[PDB]
């Protein structure tokens, strides 16, 4: 149960804030995380009208293939939380010496409003090559955006707001364009006592 | 990081809570709710 392909495979994901109130103390909450038998699969023209399906968009992407590199996970978010930084940290994986390209669009009622473009470079760790995207800070509409989740009155009323904001994350082959990763996300808020928890799903066509 | 940010995106954002807090006033578009599409049943129900 893992978020990869033979190509590339998501090892870790993090969303977090940071914050340093003097010198001798830190504290580090944890929005989402990944990575710290079989997976259920889910129709992808189910979640079509959620994400941009313009040139470039999900459904073309998910056309041009490979099929088996599209991953659909629903989240449960710890905003359970009271200098401050907010930020995103990720790493992959491959058998492959690649330079790769990491987009992560924002969406809201399934148009693009934010995409942040990331180039990474392998590193050869442990027998195989890693791509680290450490400590990528938040744009300023997400950090806006949980700010204003937090406001809300009541849980419930989160999660319908969450109905509309989707986060797409694509990662391609620089030198080919090959898709290597695409993560389809959607959100509600947690209210666990183990705090964030998440689903993966298999897209599959029919 | 490169970051690409949509023109109206404060007005956007603002848009994605007055959907929810001022239905009746807001001008967005509507859609069917995840939990009542034909989702995996664990979709809605945390581990
Ligand atoms: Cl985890």
């Amino acid at each position: 149960r893992s978020i990869g392909t033979t190509k590339l495979r998501l090892v870790e994901f993090s969303a977090f804030l940071e914050q340093q109130r003097d010198p001798d103390s830190y504290n580090k909450h944890l929005f989402v995380h990944i990575g710290h038998p079989l997976l259920e699969s889910v129709d992808i023209r189910q979640i079509y009208d959620k994400f941009p399906e313009k040139k470039g968009g999900l459904k073309e992407l998910f056309g041009k293939g490979p099929q088996n590199a599209f991953f659909l996970v629903k989240f449960w978010a710890d905003l359970n939380c009271n200098g401050a930084f907010y930020g995103v940290t990720s790493q992959y994986e491959s058998s492959e010496n690649m330079t790769v390209t990491c987009s992560t669009k924002v969406c809201s009622f399934g148009k693009q409003v934010v995409e942040k473009v990331e180039t990474e470079y392998a590193r050869f760790e442990n027998g195989r090559f890693v791509y680290r995207i450490n400590r990528s800070p938040m744009c300023e509409y997400m950090i806006n955006f949980i700010h204003k989740l937090k406001h809300l009155p009541e849980k419930y009323m989160m999660n319908s707001v969450l109905e509309n904001f989707t986060i797409l994350l694509v990662v391609t082959n620089r030198d080919t364009q090959e898709t290597l990763l695409c993560m389809a996300c959607v959100f509600e808020v947690s209210n666990s006592e183990h705090g964030a928890q998440h689903h993966i799903y298999r897209l599959v066509k029919d | 990081q490169i970051v690409h940010v949509r023109g109206d995106s404060e007005t956007d954002l603002e848009a994605l809570f007055n959907a929810v807090m001022n239905p009746k006033t807001a001008n967005v578009p509507q859609t069917v709710p995840m939990c009542l599409r034909k989702l995996p049943a664990s979709f809605c129900k945390p581990p």
